[PDB]
């Protein structure tokens, strides 16, 4: 446990203070993740700072006239060289460089540290499954099971200069809004845990596991829910997933009275006065922020984002027309009825969803 | 006319030689026949 | 023997005379090769005939006021629907359904006959190997190991209204030539010849079977040599490549002389009276037209390629050059040297061998 609180206290020092961008703090920061570092002068103006691991090797451009980098290039010793560290824009020409722009859009060395830290993670865990390679492939796979789906989400990687796969659906002004972001995260609980490949295949249309013999160890797949922010987070039913797969349960710590704001609207008499509501939850709802959807779990990112898009559309909207100061409003887990008017569930398309809330918004108003 | 018959005849021949004798008997009389109109 | 000679007879004659494209002709076609067919009065001026098989359902529309075709429809029952029966053009907004084209472009059922023939051949033989999923996923994995491998090729499905992955290169004009094709044909010679599914891995760089135990039996992957036509026909060494691997051998049948042009050319005194021509090859050239690249052959699709392309840039050039009516020629199976002037290898860049043929076209001139 003095271990443990440990590096507890080191990753909170870490995060709490990253340091200003310097040559001599982008070293040390190297250096403190175990990084093999050399400084070379190119020119008179220009001094490189290279740093490298197992595969990855990083060349950092510093400028001693302007006090400033100058350009930051990734290269891996990896079979692969296709590995994308340039973020996704729609109409930019210019594929902007993630490490370039978290030395120099950034404040402090926060961005660059937690992109550092993903990829030290890949090159820690890459073998004889390379996670590189397997990492930028997935982006396709998962683009390509919406599609084969039929489910109305954008697939991109890298947004805001982070490494990760990012899940988007059309917000109301046609904007797109995360959802979701897909990464891997150092398995805590059992550095004994398998991380097998899966890939989707078009012709099952379904995950398959090509190649058994092909796993890392102590790492997982995390799909981090990208709250908008109480009433902005997202809850679940108790049940909806096994609870070997909830990485972080919001635990509500036992001195704030923060039910679900959809439980404290259950118990607080202060409705629109034109609806009776009744709750048919037969489960406790939970805040859940990351799931495991390592391995077979794979099929479950559908199923998780069409509640979080659900649960945005009809569930935070009714709370929302609700609580503003008869009818009768039932509302369960995968269904919502406004007595004969209107109907609507989890299984019905978004326009459906949409067509709801229009319909309720016009009886509350 | 004796033209599109004889092409027709000659196209279900070269098509379904795997029919019984008997409908390759019978169809080689039909065409005996329109040529010899 | 009497089976074999029938069934030969049976496919002269299908080739011979294909019959016209009218409704009844067609039905008469698909009932032929064992698909169940219905037609239905979908209106007064419009008739569909639906043709099914395990996997395939293919609904034709017929104008009856017209007494045209007006659409063509491929579904399958597979998990996989993304089967690509669309001719790829490159800048034509209109992707061109080659069944449709087949009916509409063409003066008889021949080319219809030959798609068709295409589809019930995946049809038959797709299971758990589904070959309409792996053949459509081929074309990518090839332009990938074309990628990987630095081989100046590109790879397209579905060219001129035929059913085929087709690999091109780049002509003197620019304008792109068909090298080869692949597709898939019936194992004549062996009905339990094991096809397995290959994946190109990106991580490997190499051709992989990720699933043993997915099999289907009495098919080959063939490589066809797409010659423009003596002169147009590719030889190559007789030890180039295992006598197995070859489908089609054209036997220069024993009543015309037609040595390769090349071995008449060392033979005949009708030479540019500069040029001393020594032969150094070891092996008799023979001519191939067919491949079995199957299973493990799959890498030798580069080394055929590279010697077809070899073959039509510095070999075919070099016997045209020559036998238009003292520098000694020695012309060997993989090298080709100019007395001490200029020298080109088959593991030259096409670069080195435009450049010998510039030069060697200057002093023969």
């Amino acid at each position: 446990s003095y271990v443990e609180t440990l590096d507890s206290m080191i990753e909170l020092f870490k995060d709490y203070k990253p340091g200003s961008i310097t040559l001599e703090n982008i070293t040390r920061l190297c250096q403190t993740l175990g990084l093999e570092s050399f400084t070379e002068e190119l020119s008179n103006e220009l001094s490189r700072l290279s740093t490298a691991s197992k595969i990855i090797v990083i060349d950092v451009d510093y400028n001693k006239k302007q006090d400033r980098i100058q350009d930051v290039k990734l290269v891996l010793a990896s079979n692969f060289d296709n590995f994308d560290y340039f973020n996704q824009r729609d109409g930019e020409h210019e594929k902007s460089n993630i490490l370039l722009n978290s030395l120099t859009k950034y404040p402090d060395l926060k961005a660059f540290h937690n992109n550092l830290k993903f990829l030290y993670l890949l090159d820690a865990y890459s073998h004889k499954l390379d996670l590189f390679k397997y990492f930028t492939e997935l982006s396709h796979y998962i683009r390509q099971c919406f599609q084969d789906n039929c489910c109305d989400f954008k697939v991109r990687t890298n947004l805001n200069d982070k490494f990760g796969i990012y899940i988007l659906t059309q917000g109301i002004n046609g904007k797109e809004v995360p959802l979701a972001k897909i990464y891997l995260e150092e398995n805590k609980s059992d550095s004994q845990y398998r991380f097998y490949e899966y890939i989707y295949s078009q012709e099952t249309k379904s995950w398959i596991n090509e190649s058994a013999e092909n796993f890392s160890n102590g790492i997982s797949l995390v799909m981090e829910i990208v709250a908008n922010a109480y009433t902005d987070l997202i809850w679940f039913p108790e049940d909806f997933i096994s609870p070997e797969l909830i990485i972080d349960k919001v635990t509500c710590s036992s001195n704030s009275s923060s039910s679900p704001p959809i439980i404290d609207l259950f118990s607080n008499n202060n409705y629109n006065s034109r609806i009776q509501l009744m709750n048919d939850f037969t489960t406790k709802l939970i805040n859940i922020k990351k799931f495991d959807i390592s391995n077979d779990n794979l099929d479950l990112i559908s199923e998780i984002l069409k509640w979080v898009q659900w649960s945005r559309i009809v569930l935070q909207n009714v709370f929302k027309l609700v609580s503003t100061p008869v009818l009768q409003l039932i509302v369960s887990e995968d269904h919502i009825i406004l007595d004969t008017i209107s109907e609507c569930n989890l299984y019905d398309d978004v326009k459906c969803w949409s067509k709801f809330i229009e319909k309720f918004q016009d009886i509350v108003s | 006319e004796f033209i599109p018959h004889i092409f027709y005849s000659l196209h279900q021949i070269r098509k379904d030689p795997n029919n019984l004798s008997n409908q390759l008997e019978t169809l080689t009389g039909s065409i005996r026949h329109r040529l010899k109109l």
